């Protein structure tokens, strides 16, 4: 907890480094993750999961 | 520029006898062309005087040249909005054109410049 | 006490044109911050009513045009108005600018003020810039096709960034559409920087042709400068009326009564005048980026006059070398104007180019040379 | 090169310690105690306090009235303090006076009355000092700051105790505060000025060797504190001045920290308008202070104590719209100290605090309450050398380590008295022991 | 005995000097990296960005590799 | 009532472990958290905002 403040919270050029180095972490994950979900709730619905017909 | 760097770089100049063959001639037409003694001025009322340098030395006038000098200001103003110059007694001749603000600046900027130094010590 | 000293809103206004302290001697050349408001009033009131007869859209824009001078009551005259207000904000601002470097109204304490003066006179480029290709003839095309294409120098993502402000792969409808929206906000973005350098300079109040502290004698700004102010006001009047009755189009290019038309090159694609000095400085180098640099550079260079002049007066009324600096200093920027507008050339490709390091050099070496020798002579001469 | 301290035991296990001057006709002999209020619980406290006024009120062979004749034949003075954890009792006299002034100290902590009449007497004379301290703002400040810092904590108590203990305080708590706390095993018979050490030594044998020793013997200076980030706020329109204490939690005196924090102490510094030379200190904050006028004083601290400390700044100002720059400007040279500081700066407050540990100590009373403070607090007295080695080791990381994990982003407790309307809230203050920029 | 006290002035600039000014060399290095980090992130969706950029990262570098079946695009 | 020496109660509300830095790093994590998200929804709404700019579909076609 020292060595995690002391790194990553102390200096605020360093806090502030981490959180968008985070933002864009989990802009990336959120975004895979949601469209996953999205495809699952609404399967056999969407265009991609008819396209094969044709 | 600081006035400490303008009088000790004139003063190089004086020194050299060559430096000074030329140069002052040149420095007495200028100030000729110049023109602000028509105005009544002399060549200190000029300094800029917006910095805390100049405000500190102003207020270390002596009484008397400070009213002086506001006299001078409120002329010089007023010849400036009629587009007119002094006659008579109202133009500084040449022996009036004293330096009297110059000591006061250069031991006003002396003491800022030593606590500049003094402020990069490093104990040896 | 007083109702306009009491109350806060009024009290605003009466701090900036009623009881503002003014030096008592501030010649003609204090009259341009005047005239600029009026310009900027003349084009808010002519360019809203224009933009409710103006269609952005590429198809009828033009045509939007020739109907508001042909069909619109009075519309010949705001049309009319409002270009030539462009040209004489233009040179308004030039005369405002010259003012404030020849009399020092840059050095301390009013760096801030000419900080803010020089994003105003950008913005200032940008509107009348995106206003000019509004009416879509060809000169409003072509140049916005050349002066847009100069991003695609930025390295990397330049072509990116041209296809995006474009909206599209060339100057068309969407380009259009977004000047108009932007054209239209721009001069209010300006008013607000107009208010902050004016604010700005209110902690010093206006500087003087002495060059010296005015706090020993002021007047106030009404009447004084407000009577003073009408003289300016009806001298300009007199010249709008000129051009906008008698001479209406002889600040305009002929060719922007041609609808655009992307096949057909014109003959010379040249900017509006006042933006010529500039591109004279960007032909000068032979680098695109190169070129793109020096221009932007030729403006932003104006922050440095606080730092370049190392003068221990402030203005030139008393400084005859730096009057003769100046005097070249301002006639080589006339003479890259017009070499902004010739043709690519000899022998005037050799001349541009010396013209650019002659501008340059007045705030890189001359400027500081100068003010460094005559501050030596002030002081060697009257000892 | 001053001369040794020499340091005797008795067989109870009393301290004798001395430092002879023979350029010096007088001499302070005293006993410095390893005890004071901290010891009290929440039920006796103000007992130490209400023991000093008793102690001059008469023994079991000596009336008041002849205590006071015998101390007036000596031709010196007696004095007595009691703070938080240390209590002193001192004589200063003649040279060859001092085995009557051994002997009258021996008096009054070991054989005092304690007479009932008495003590209902002082009950009324330590009530009236609890309206009176009011006067006295760095004492009221200081206080504060204590009760907040260590909120609910003995360190927290103030040394008088509340009204309700001084009413109630009787002579038989006084006895058993001092059975169990004046113990030999935690007093030092201290002689400075012209005394010979074996001459002290054959008195401390003779007066203090009936003295109890405690059940379990620790160390001099053994000692949990747990600081409180907090603020009082005592406003006061009709005062002219403010007082402003800010503290972080210090260090003890037995800390490997106690001269980094000593140095950075110094690198603030402190100020007094009053003073000629303090306009042209090196030290940032006096130069931003002075030219801007923010302030009367300032006065850096590091308090310590066996287990704790307290280290921050006391400022005066009568500039009440200005109280907010001035302690913006005091927390942002703070901050310095973790982003900044370099061997400019630590090398010349090592320089100024090698000589002022030194100068401090310029009377017989001084060198007295620098052996009987050394003594009850470390065990031992620290040699000059030794000192200066310690400071010499005090490197710029060292000292931007020790801010970065003692003042950076940390809870101040802070304390304003008088006209503090500009005094912003705790938050602010509290956003100021960091810079966003770093 | 000491006739003079042992010092030198530093260079300085503007009130910089070189210890202080090294001092936050490192604090520049992390803040470089915070606006580097916020201005990829802030044009990760520019098609360039990923075409040059982050799909040439290892592992990671497949997220940006993204194609449209051709029969889904109308152009 | 009357002594200004004796804190009020804020036992309810103190924190044991106040001084730690495992206490600090909590709400810095959260300061961070909301730093993250707004970060995040920052650059998304910029990002699809600021997309009516490129070229619509009908240009595209
Ligand atoms: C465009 C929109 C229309 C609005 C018009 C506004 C223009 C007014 C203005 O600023 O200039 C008038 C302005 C008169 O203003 P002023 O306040 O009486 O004096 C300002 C000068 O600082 C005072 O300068 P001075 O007293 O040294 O007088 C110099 C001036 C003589 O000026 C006189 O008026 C006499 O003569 C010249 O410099 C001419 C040069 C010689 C050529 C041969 O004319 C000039 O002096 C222009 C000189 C520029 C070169
Ligand atoms: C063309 C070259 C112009 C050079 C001017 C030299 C000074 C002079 O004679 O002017 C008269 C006057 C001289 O006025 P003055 O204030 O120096 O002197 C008044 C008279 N005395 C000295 C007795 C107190 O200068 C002005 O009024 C100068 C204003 C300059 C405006 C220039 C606009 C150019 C726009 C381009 C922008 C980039
Ligand atoms: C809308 C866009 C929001 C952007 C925020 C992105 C990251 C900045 C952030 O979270 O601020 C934390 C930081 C720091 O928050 P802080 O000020 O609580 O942290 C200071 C104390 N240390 C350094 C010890 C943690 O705030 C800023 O730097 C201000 C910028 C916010 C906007
Ligand atoms: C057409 C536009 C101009 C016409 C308006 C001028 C006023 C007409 C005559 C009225 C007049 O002279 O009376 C004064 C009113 O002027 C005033 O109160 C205003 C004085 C000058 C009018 C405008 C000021 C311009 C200054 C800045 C120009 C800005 C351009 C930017 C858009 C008051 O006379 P008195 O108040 O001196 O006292 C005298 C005792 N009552
Ligand atoms: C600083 C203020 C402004 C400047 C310098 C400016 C400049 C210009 C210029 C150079 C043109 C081209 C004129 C032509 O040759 O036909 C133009 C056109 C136009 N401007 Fe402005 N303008 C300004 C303010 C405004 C404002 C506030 C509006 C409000 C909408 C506006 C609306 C228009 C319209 C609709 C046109 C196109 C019609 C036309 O060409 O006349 N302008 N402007
Ligand atoms: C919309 C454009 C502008 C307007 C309406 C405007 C208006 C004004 C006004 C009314 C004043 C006070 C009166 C005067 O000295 O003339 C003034 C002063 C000033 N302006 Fe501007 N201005 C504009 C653009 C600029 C630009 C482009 C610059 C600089 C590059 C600038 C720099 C200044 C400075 C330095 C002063 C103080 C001059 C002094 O009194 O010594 N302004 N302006
Ligand atoms: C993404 C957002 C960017 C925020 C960047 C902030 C960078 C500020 C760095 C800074 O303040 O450096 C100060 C340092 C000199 O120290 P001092 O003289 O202020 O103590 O100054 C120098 O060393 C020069
Ligand atoms: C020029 C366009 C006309 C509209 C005026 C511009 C509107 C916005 C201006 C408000 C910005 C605040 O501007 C600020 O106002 C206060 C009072 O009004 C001024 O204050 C000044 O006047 C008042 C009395 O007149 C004094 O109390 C004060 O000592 C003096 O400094 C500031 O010098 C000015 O900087
Ligand atoms: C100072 C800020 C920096 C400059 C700002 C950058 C401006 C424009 C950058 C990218 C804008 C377009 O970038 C593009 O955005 C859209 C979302 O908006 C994304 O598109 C994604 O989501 C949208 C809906 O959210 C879907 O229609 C699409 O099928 C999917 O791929 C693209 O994956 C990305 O390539």
């Amino acid at each position: 907890a020292t060595t995690f403040y002391n790194v990553f919270v102390k200096r605020n050029s360093a806090f502030v480094a981490t959180i968008l180095a985070s933002a864009f972490v989990f802009d990336m994950t959120f975004e895979t993750a949601i469209d996953n979900f999205w495809d699952r709730i609404n399967a056999g619905k969407q265009w991609k999961d008819i396209r094969h017909k044709y | 520029a600081s006035i400490t760097s303008v009088v000790k770089t004139s003063e190089l100049i004086l020194k050299s006898p060559l430096l000074s063959k030329i140069v002052v001639p040149l420095a007495k037409t200028y100030v000729k062309f110049s023109g602000y003694r028509q105005l009544g001025f002399k060549m200190n009322d000029l300094i800029i005087e917006e910095t805390p340098n100049m405000q500190l030395a102003l207020r270390r006038l002596p009484p008397t040249e400070s009213y002086d000098r506001v006299y001078r200001l409120i002329r010089a103003t007023q010849f400036s909005l009629s587009h007119k110059l002094a006659t008579g007694n109202d133009i500084t001749k040449p022996e009036e054109d004293d330096h009297y603000l110059i000591p006061y600046i250069l031991d006003v900027e002396a003491e800022a410049f030593e606590k500049d130094a003094l402020d990069n010590l490093e104990v040896v | 006490m007083a109702l306009r000293k009491k109350n806060s809103l009024l009290n605003m206004a009466n701090s900036y044109v009623l009881d503002s302290p003014q030096p008592s001697n501030l010649n003609y050349f204090w009259n341009f911050g005047s005239l600029l408001a009026l310009c900027l009033v003349i084009q808010l009131a002519t360019g809203i009513t224009l933009a409710m007869h103006y269609t952005s859209h590429a198809s009828l824009a033009f045509d939007s045009v020739e109907h508001i001078m042909r069909d619109v009551n009075f519309g010949w005259f705001i049309r009319y108005a409002h270009a030539n207000t462009a040209s004489f904000f233009f040179i308004c601002i030039y005369a405002h600018m010259g003012r404030n470097i020849y009399y020092g109204s840059y050095k301390t304490p009013r760096v801030l003020p000419w900080s803010i003066g020089v994003i105003i006179f950008l913005l200032l480029i940008i509107t009348a810039f995106m206003g000019y290709v509004l009416v879509f003839g060809q000169m409003s095309l072509w140049g916005a096709t050349v002066i847009c294409n100069l991003v695609s120098a930025i390295p990397w993502l330049g072509e990116d960034i041209v296809h995006f402000l474009w909206g599209g792969f060339s100057v068309g409808n969407p380009t259009l559409q977004r000047f108009f929206a932007l054209h239209y906000l721009m001069p209010f973005v300006l008013a607000v920087f107009a208010l902050l350098h004016l604010i700005a300079l209110h902690t010093a109040g206006s500087s003087n042709p002495l060059g010296i502290t005015s706090n020993v004698d002021k007047l106030s700004m009404h009447p004084y400068y407000s009577f003073k102010d009408l003289i300016t006001v009806f001298a300009f009047l007199l010249m709008f009326t000129l051009f906008v009755f008698f001479s209406p189009d002889k600040l305009g290019h002929p060719d922007n009564y041609i609808p655009a038309n992307p096949m057909v090159t014109p003959a010379s694609i040249v900017p509006e005048w006042y933006l010529l000095p500039f591109y004279a400085i960007l032909r000068a180098i032979p680098d695109k980026l190169g070129g793109v640099i020096a221009m932007v550079a030729a403006i932003l260079i104006l922050l440095i006059l606080p730092i370049v002049d190392r003068s221990i007066i402030r203005g030139n009324a008393f400084k005859p070398i730096s009057k003769l600096l100046f005097g070249f200093f301002i006639c080589n920027f006339l003479l890259l104007g017009v070499l902004g507008q010739v043709h690519i050339e000899p022998p005037f490709i050799v001349l541009g180019q010396i013209c650019t390091i002659f501008y340059f050099s007045y705030f890189l070496i001359l400027l500081p040379m100068v003010s460094t020798i005559e501050n030596i002579f002030f002081y060697i001469g009257s000892l | 090169v001053s001369p040794k301290t020499r340091t005797s035991n008795l067989k109870n296990g009393l301290t004798i310690a001395s430092e002879s001057n023979p350029l010096v006709q007088t001499a302070t002999v005293g006993v410095w105690i390893d005890a004071g209020s901290r010891n009290e619980n929440a039920y006796n406290n103000g007992t130490a306090h209400f023991f000093e006024h008793l102690a001059f009120k008469g023994t079991d062979k000596r009336s008041q009235h002849q205590l006071e004749l015998d101390i007036e034949n000596m031709g010196g003075h007696l004095n007595a303090y009691t703070s938080r954890e240390s209590t002193v009792y001192y004589a200063k006299s003649f040279k060859d006076d001092v085995p009557k002034s051994v002997e009258i100290l021996a008096d009054i902590l070991q054989h005092s009355k304690l007479a009932e009449s008495a003590i209902d007497r002082e009950r009324e004379v330590i009530t009236r000092e609890l309206e009176e301290v009011n006067k006295q703002y760095e004492e009221v400040v200081f206080d504060h700051l204590h009760a907040t810092a260590f909120m609910n904590q003995p360190l927290g108590r103030t040394i008088l105790g509340p009204r309700e203990n001084i009413q109630t305080i009787t002579n038989t708590e006084l006895r058993k505060f001092i059975t169990e706390n004046y113990t030999a095993d935690r007093m030092v018979l201290v002689g400075a000025g012209a005394v010979d050490h074996d001459a002290l030594v054959e008195l401390a044998e003779k007066y203090f060797s009936h003295l109890p020793s405690s059940q379990s013997p620790v160390p001099l200076g053994t000692p949990i504190p747990n600081f409180v980030g907090s603020e009082v706020r005592l406003r006061d329109d009709t005062m002219p001045v403010a007082h402003i204490a800010i503290a972080v939690e210090g260090v003890s005196w037995t800390s490997e920290d106690y001269y980094t924090a000593l140095v950075a102490q110094a690198i603030i510094g402190n100020y007094d308008r009053a003073v000629g030379t303090s306009r042209h200190q090196g030290s940032r904050l006096s130069n931003i202070v002075s030219e801007n006028n923010l302030a009367n004083s300032f006065q850096s601290f590091s308090t310590s104590y066996s287990d704790t400390g307290l280290w921050g700044i006391y400022l005066t100002s009568e500039n009440t719209t200005q109280i907010d720059d001035l302690v913006h400007f005091t927390l942002k040279e703070w901050n310095r100290l973790s982003t900044s500081v370099s061997n400019l700066q630590v090398e010349r407050a090592k320089s100024q605090l090698k000589a002022g540990l030194l100068l401090s100590l310029d009377g017989t009373t001084y060198v007295a309450e620098d052996i009987g403070r050394q003594l009850t607090t470390l065990g031992r007295r620290v040699t000059p050398a030794e000192v200066e080695a310690k400071l010499e080791a005090v490197t710029e990381h060292d000292v931007r380590a020790w801010a970065q994990k003692t003042l950076y982003d940390k809870d101040i407790a802070l304390v304003g008295l008088g006209p503090i309307e500009g005094l912003y809230d705790y938050n602010r203050i509290r956003n100021d022991m960091s810079m966003m920029r770093w | 005995y000491v006739k003079k006290p042992s010092y030198k002035i530093v260079p300085h600039f503007l009130g910089f000097n070189i210890p202080t000014v090294s001092k936050w060399i490192p604090i520049f290095g992390i803040w470089g990296a915070a606006a580097g980090i916020g201005a990829l992130f802030l044009i990760e969706g520019v098609p360039r960005t990923r075409q040059d950029i982050l799909s040439k990262i290892p592992i990671i570098g497949e997220h940006w590799i993204r194609e449209i079946p051709a029969s889904d695009n109308p152009f | 009532g009357k002594s200004t020496y004796k804190i009020p109660d804020f036992t309810p509300y103190l924190k044991k472990d106040r001084n730690t830095d495992a206490n600090r790093l909590f709400s810095y994590f959260m300061i961070g958290s909301f730093g993250m998200l707004s970060a995040a929804g920052a650059k998304a709404t910029v990002q699809d905002f600021l997309s009516n700019m490129s070229a619509s579909a009908d240009v595209l076609a």
